[PDB]
């Protein structure tokens, strides 16, 4: 008796609405909390990126604010890595480069674009060797404005990142799909 | 004392086109030669005799320029791209630029013809 | 002498410029046979020498412009005589 | 400059009474005034047929439902170009939100496998009525259907009878809908064809490798549905774009190995084991074969000769040998070089110890 | 005084039978050694002596030995040719 | 639960005859290195079922620990190509291959015994089916062990041979040297 009619429920609310009534939706819930507790006091961004304006980055890693305290580590290599910092400028002799390295990295990834010259080129926009804005090569998740972006920014930036993954659902998309 | 790279040739402007012609032709004879690296290194998508025939190309385009300062001048250019090639400088961007042709047909209407310009206020 | 020419004159006419499809002999002139310009003279002597697996100076792939010179410097066995 | 490969007017009029007034050279900053809706943009084929409208200009309204695996597509074009929806079939107002401001519309809707949320049915046959009946509300000019190659209304194949399903309800309510009918697509991260051929430890026929079909380069039919969504010469058609080259399933195998350099591995167990061996790895959350697809290995291509194909678009479709090349470098292992002989007096000049 | 004789002699056919490479030859010397040994000590046991336990330190030394002179001879091998190929010494 | 390790010897047995056909047949040395460490590793077992763990713990730090250390060091280094194994190359010793392991064996057995019967000598070699009695005794009183044993006669009764293998040692550290490192200055 091949099925030939469908139940399909009309009203099932989306995603972002979508609260939980059953034990396997608390369950669901539990286990992407936990996954996204530790996507993010596990933040590990790559070393590339850095050009331009790393010295509002480097602050990030001093005393006054501590990124470490948040579980940041920067690393040299991508396949350990998650995150990466377009910060400064994006030429065009570095693009490849840079989508080399974001290919490299290993899934789950994010984007987050440090400073006016990499969201969308910023005061050299109009230049004959930039990229204006890093969204044509990579997908951003993340825009810090500023230039240089206070230290203050960026770590408000990665709590707005913290928070994208955070509202994230890794099982329960699949007990939709 | 600041040494020069690999494949590189100190600039000296030939006063004669005899001597230029044979500077030239050693030019395209090591393009050639070199033209499987230039397969190997950029991780190509067609044929080595698809480069040579780029190369001539390149070549024939400026065939029939007289002037022997710019002769000159075409012939340090093309030196300074075959050591960009030959080592490893180049990625597979800056190489493929040269070869337009190979990729996908971009599309349907290419037009040729004036109507189909004026249809698309290209005229 | 066999061992080479046999493919000497494979890689002739497997340059397609030649407007003879058919006219390659020893005492052919790459020149003023017209079935090269000087650039294809070069492309030749380069198809030749990887062929057979060398690679020919710069003062000597000048000098060779005819069949019977490509023959006679493939003697000198660099290799794959 | 650049282009408007696409089209071949400027000033276009669609069927709904709007008119659309290009803009620019064809970059990233032109404009096509179309708007349009590709419902699986996240997918295989959709991600290059999106790739294909922004590249232009053409707003694309993609819903999705996971958030990450789209943010690929966001690259494509200019900012406000692509625009995102959450989205879900059962969710009416979504529908109706992602086709409400659309020229164009294009359902790519469909997996190759059940799950416990969608049944076969549910997703090819009730999720296609529930946007032709939105497509139809809101009269929306254009809707280009996509029914997989070989589909038919009853047949062994459970796929096929609800991609035929499919077909019928779309084109009994949206009488001026366009299908395709792709055979099987290849391409760079394929879902079943090359990466499996090139990284699956050991292939699996209940037939032998047999079954005989037309393949095609995704690229080509990306570029047929661009060449779709803007003549509006497709209305109530049908397409089947299949390809030159008829390959058994046999050939495609012996040329991935022969490029590769390396044996795949091919077992040709009987059906029923491999059809219980399918049934219980659908019970993992991950996608795998499912029992209706070893159903599939023995039905080769019916090429239906009544639709249009490729030459009614001016294409040419290209050939699996040429490309397998490009496609399958990446898993060449490439051990060494050839015949190292007549290297010893040359490597005994350079001096390889220093001290 | 079995598995000793037997990774002996395989290892004496594997050092004849090696027409492709040397460090095959290398290493079935090493276990011509260590067969060697083990049959010497299984013999010590039983015997109850000291002797054989003895000799096997002994071969112990002269064997790690006889692989680093080895291994300079390779060296200097490599140093004149730039490569050790399949089927020269 | 008594015989369960029973047959662990001839296990190992049959584990070092694996290791053996796999270090012949390996593709790249690297691995048939790896296979040597395997060798080792069973031979160290063995010993340890006989009664000298001690000497299982020199070869693992000494063989395993810098010998191998050394094979993968050199490997490393060293460009030395190779020759798949194949059967247009290899498969012509097989006749001889055989006959030297059949004459091999059954001498290498029959060595071993002073029967003057041929038959009778290796016939000799296949009769391990007899139990050995462990009496337990009273007369030592130290606790001496067989590094013990060693060190008193190797330091006392045989001294010389400890002298020489001093200048043994000297050879290896003078030979490398002068082969390796060229005193051009
Ligand atoms: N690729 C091929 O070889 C062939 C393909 N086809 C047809 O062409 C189309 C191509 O899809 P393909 O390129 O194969 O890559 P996919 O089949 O992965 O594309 C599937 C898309 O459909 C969406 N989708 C699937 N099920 C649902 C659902 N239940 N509710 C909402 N969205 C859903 C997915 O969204 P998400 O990714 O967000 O889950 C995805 O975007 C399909 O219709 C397929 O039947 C026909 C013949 C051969």
């Amino acid at each position: 008796p091949r099925v030939s009619s469908s139940s399909m429920p009309t009203d099932f609310p989306l995603p972002s609405q979508q609260k939980p009534n059953s034990a396997v939706d608390y369950t669901l819930t539990t286990l992407d909390a936990v996954a996204n507790w530790a996507r993010q006091g596990s933040f590990w961004p790559v070393t590339f990126g850095l050009a331009c304006c790393a010295v509002e980055m480097m602050h990030v890693s001093a005393p006054r604010y501590d990124q470490d305290r948040l579980g940041i580590i920067f690393r040299a290599s991508p396949r350990q890595s998650d995150i990466m910092i377009v910060a400064g400028t994006l030429t065009n002799k570095m693009a490849p480069v840079l989508r080399q390295v974001y290919d490299q990295m290993p899934e789950p990834r994010w984007v987050i674009s440090m400073g006016s010259c990499a969201n969308g080129g910023g005061y050299y926009h109009f230049s004959y060797s930039v990229v204006r804005g890093c969204d044509r090569i990579v997908p951003v998740d993340v825009y810090v404005p500023g230039c240089p972006p206070t230290s203050e920014a960026l770590m408000y930036g990665v709590f707005q990142l913290q928070r994208k993954m955070r509202n994230t659902k890794i099982t329960r998309m699949w007990y939709r799909k | 004392a600041i040494i020069a790279t690999a494949f590189a040739e100190t600039v000296k402007f030939s006063g004669s086109k005899q001597e230029l012609q044979k500077r030239t032709l050693a030019l395209y004879r090591q393009f050639l030669r070199g033209a499987p690296t230039f397969a190997d290194l950029y991780e190509v998508q067609f044929s080595i005799p698809t480069i040579r025939t780029k190369i001539r190309q390149e070549f024939e385009r400026h065939r029939f320029v007289d002037d022997l300062s710019i002769q000159n001048v075409l012939y340090a250019k093309g030196h300074m791209e075959y050591q960009e090639c030959i080592n490893f400088w180049k990625q597979q961007a800056q190489f493929l630029k040269y070869f337009p042709e190979e990729d996908d047909i971009q599309g349907r209407h290419q037009p040729s013809n004036f109507v189909d310009k004026f249809l698309k206020n290209r005229a | 002498r066999p061992d080479a020419e046999k493919r000497i004159a494979a890689v002739l006419e497997s340059f397609d410029k030649i407007s003879n499809p058919a006219a390659i002999t020893p005492t052919a002139s790459f020149a003023k046979d017209l079935n090269l310009d000087s650039l294809d003279t070069v492309e030749v002597v380069v198809a030749i020498e990887e062929e057979f697996g060398i690679e020919i100076p710069d003062k000597e792939a000048d000098e060779i412009k005819s069949v019977n010179q490509a023959v006679e410097y493939i003697l000198a066995q660099p290799d794959a005589k | 400059m650049n282009s408007f490969e696409n089209l071949a007017q400027d000033v276009n009029i669609t069927r709904s009474g709007k008119t659309l007034i290009a803009k620019g050279t064809g970059g990233r900053s032109s404009r096509t005034g179309y708007t349009a809706t590709v419902f699986g943009a996240n997918g295989f084929l959709g991600s290059y047929l999106t790739a294909k409208l922004a590249k232009h200009g053409t707003t694309v309204v993609v819903p999705y439902r996971e958030e990450m695996a789209k943010r690929h597509l966001k690259v494509t074009g200019d900012l406000g170009v692509v625009n995102f929806l959450e989205m879900d079939l059962r969710n009416l107002e979504s529908i109706d939100e992602a086709v409400r401001h659309s020229d164009i519309v294009v359902n790519l809707i469909g997996r190759e496998y059940e799950t416990k949320n969608f049944n076969y049915y549910d997703v090819h046959v009730e999720g296609a009525r529930r946007i032709a009946e939105a497509v139809k509300k809101h009269n929306i000019a254009r809707y280009i259907h996509v029914s997989a190659f070989n589909a038919e209304i009853d047949s062994p194949s459970e796929f096929n009878h609800t991609k035929g399903l499919g077909e019928q309800v779309t084109k009994d309510i949206v009488p001026w809908a366009t299908i395709v009918r792709p055979a099987p697509m290849f391409g760079r991260e394929d879902k079943w064809f090359l990466d499996r051929m090139a990284r699956s430890p050991c292939l699996v026929s209940a037939n032998k490798f047999q079954e005989t079909s037309n393949p095609v380069h995704v690229i080509d039919v990306a570029a047929a549905l661009e060449r779709i969504c803007f003549d509006d010469s497709t209305v109530a058609q049908t397409f089947e774009l299949y390809g030159p080259q008829k390959f058994t399933q046999k050939q495609i195998i012996d040329m991935v190995s022969e490029t590769l350099r390396k044996e795949v591995r091919h077992i040709e167990l009987p059906k029923a084991l491999y059809q219980a061996y399918t049934k219980a790895t659908q019970a993992i959350w991950w996608p795998t074969y499912s029992p209706d697809q070893v159903e599939r290995q023995f039905l080769s291509q019916k090429i239906d000769p009544s639709a249009k194909t490729f030459n009614d678009l001016d294409l040419t479709p290209m050939e699996l040998p040429d490309l397998m090349f490009k496609l399958i470098r990446p898993y060449r292992v490439n051990t060494f070089q050839h015949d190292v002989s007549q290297l010893e007096n040359k490597e005994k000049t350079f001096v390889h110890i220093l001290d | 005084m079995f598995i000793g004789t037997i990774i002996l002699v395989l290892s004496f056919l594997g050092f004849v039978f090696n027409r492709r490479n040397i460090i095959l030859a290398f290493i079935c010397l090493e276990t011509m050694l260590l067969g060697i040994n083990l049959i010497l000590l299984r013999n010590s046991v039983l015997f109850d002596d000291i002797s054989g336990s003895l000799f096997a330190i002994v071969i112990i030394i002269l064997a790690g030995v006889e692989s680093a002179i080895g291994l300079s001879l390779l060296v200097s091998y490599y140093r004149l040719r730039g490569v050790i190929n399949s089927y020269g010494i | 639960m008594m015989y369960l390790t029973y047959y662990f010897i001839e296990i190992t047995i049959f584990l070092a005859i694996l290791c053996t056909i796999f270090i012949i047949s390996a593709k790249n040395p690297m691995v048939s290195i790896l296979y040597m460490i395997a060798l080792f590793v069973i031979a160290a077992m063995y010993l340890y079922l006989i009664g000298l763990g001690i000497f299982s713990l020199l070869y693992i730090m000494i063989y395993i620990g810098a010998i191998a250390v050394l094979f993968l060091f050199i490997i490393t280094l060293l460009d030395i190509n190779s020759t798949e194994l194949s059967v247009k190359s290899n498969i012509r010793d097989l006749p001889l291959v055989l006959i030297s392991l059949i004459v091999l064996t059954i001498s290498g057995l029959m060595i071993y015994s002073n029967d003057s019967i041929l038959i009778n000598k290796l016939l000799e070699a296949f009769g391990n089916d007899y139990n050995t009695i462990i009496t337990q005794d009273w007369f030592n009183i130290e606790n001496t062990t067989l590094l013990t044993t060693i060190g008193n006669v190797l330091l006392t009764n045989n001294a010389f041979i400890l002298l020489v293998l001093a200048i043994v040692l000297l050879l290896g550290i003078i030979g490398p040297i002068s082969i390796t490192m060229k005193h051009k200055e």
